[PDB]
């Protein structure tokens, strides 16, 4: 039911797209305002991911690649957006939990294959296995 | 591997208005009219025409929004996307 910090990031993200007037909220602007969620900056810190870096990737990417909307229809969600939220909803449903964490909409990142955000992530060394350790058993750093 | 970059692509038919095309090319490329004019005409000349090239994601989006105006409006405008 996305916990109220993961809202915050959710609603972050969306703002942020606005402000810019972007035509889209892409999985990019989804991943930066997670490096600003507990649960998801959590799993990345525990992973030993250079969040100045990270940053700095994806909103030089977000700025290059992110249409902008006429000054003559408001920001929309990419369809992988929608898919990387979708997916994190129904395996919270699906293992039998209550709450929809950052951590794990971070992990339904890595299903989308053609996203800069996955392919930024694994640029980092970070695998899908890397987050899902660390969740669900011990703060299993990376070393 | 970075994600590839996809063109987008308008193909002619013969139902379509080329006002309509103009209209497509001006809501959802951001082109102005004589840009619009000159891409609708290569399509008609040439059978289809690129009308950009974005992200995987912004494409894939893109394609979607745009062939589902057009069968709001009842044409067939059918628009596509293509790799490198
Ligand atoms: N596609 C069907 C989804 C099945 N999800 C099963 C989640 C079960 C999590 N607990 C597994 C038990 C571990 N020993």
């Amino acid at each position: 039911m996305l916990n109220q910090e993961l809202e915050l990031s959710l609603n972050m993200a969306f703002a942020r797209a606005r402000e810019h007037r972007h035509e889209f909220m892409t999985v990019e602007h989804l991943l930066l305002a997670l490096l600003s969620n507990p649960s998801a900056r959590e799993a990345l810190e525990a992973c030993s991911v250079d969040l100045v870096a990270l940053r700095q990737e994806l909103e030089a990417f977000i700025e290059q690649t992110t249409p902008v909307l006429p000054a003559s229809r408001d920001t929309q969600p990419t369809l992988s957006f929608q898919r990387v939220l979708q997916r994190a909803v129904f395996h919270v449903q699906s293992s039998g939990r209550n709450e929809v964490t950052g951590a794990n909409v971070l992990v339904a990142i890595f299903s989308e294959q053609e996203s800069q955000a996955a392919y930024l992530l694994r640029k980092h060394e970070v695998s899908r296995l890397d987050v899902v350790n660390f969740i669900s058993h011990g703060t299993r750093k990376d070393e | 591997k970075p994600p590839s970059m996809y063109k987008v692509i308008l193909v002619n038919d013969d139902y379509t208005p080329m006002e309509f095309v103009i209209d497509v090319l001006q809501k959802f490329f951001s082109y102005d009219v004589e840009r619009a004019t000159q891409l609708m005409l290569a399509v008609a000349y040439q059978g289809k025409a690129i009308c950009g090239v974005f992200t995987a994601e912004v494409a894939e989006t893109k394609v979607a929004m745009v062939n589902k105006y057009a069968r709001e409006n009842e044409h067939p405008l059918l628009c596509t996307l293509e790799k490198a």
